[PDB]
């Protein structure tokens, strides 16, 4: 070869930069609703006379 | 002839292969050409 290995004046290039991190786990889920509020008392019948 | 370069090529072999999942084993080869001063006599000189 024309110019031998002793005449290679270039400088070596850096290593590969690292690989990116992984994605996150899917977030949880908003708390589910509550069961319908219980109805009120029921008015007793007419008072006697 | 005097005052020309010359290519010294070294090939190194390890008894056990580097672990497959681990990083590369990084080596620093310190070299004394055999004609200049008396060569380092301690590992500190080789590492310098
Ligand atoms: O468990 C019944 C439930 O119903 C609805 C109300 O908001 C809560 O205070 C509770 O009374
Ligand atoms: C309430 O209903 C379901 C589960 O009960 C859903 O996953 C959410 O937790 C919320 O919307
Ligand atoms: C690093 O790479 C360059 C090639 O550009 C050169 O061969 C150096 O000798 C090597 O150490
Ligand atoms: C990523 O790292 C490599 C070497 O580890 C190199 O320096 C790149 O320039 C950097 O972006
Ligand atoms: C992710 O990226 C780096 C280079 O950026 C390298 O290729 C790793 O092998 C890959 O996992
Ligand atoms: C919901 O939770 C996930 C984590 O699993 C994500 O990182 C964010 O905190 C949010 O999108
Ligand atoms: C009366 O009590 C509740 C309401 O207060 C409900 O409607 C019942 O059906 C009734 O008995
Ligand atoms: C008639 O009924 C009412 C309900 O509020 C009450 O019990 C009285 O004592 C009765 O006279
Ligand atoms: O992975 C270690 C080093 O970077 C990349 C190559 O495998 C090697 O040069």
């Amino acid at each position: 070869l024309s110019k031998p290995k002793t005449a290679r004046t270039e400088q070596s290039p850096p290593p590969p930069s690292p690989s990116p991190p992984p994605p996150p786990p899917p977030s949880p889920r908003p708390p589910s609703p509550n069961p319908p509020s219980p109805r009120p008392p029921s008015p007793a019948p007419p008072s006697p006379n | 002839p005097v005052d020309t370069a010359t290519l010294w090529t070294y090939n190194i072999i390890r008894s056990v292969p580097v672990p497959a999942g681990g990083p590369s084993l990084p080596i620093l080869c310190s070299f004394w050409d055999g004609k200049t001063g008396a060569a380092p006599t301690t590992d500190a000189g080789w590492a310098a």
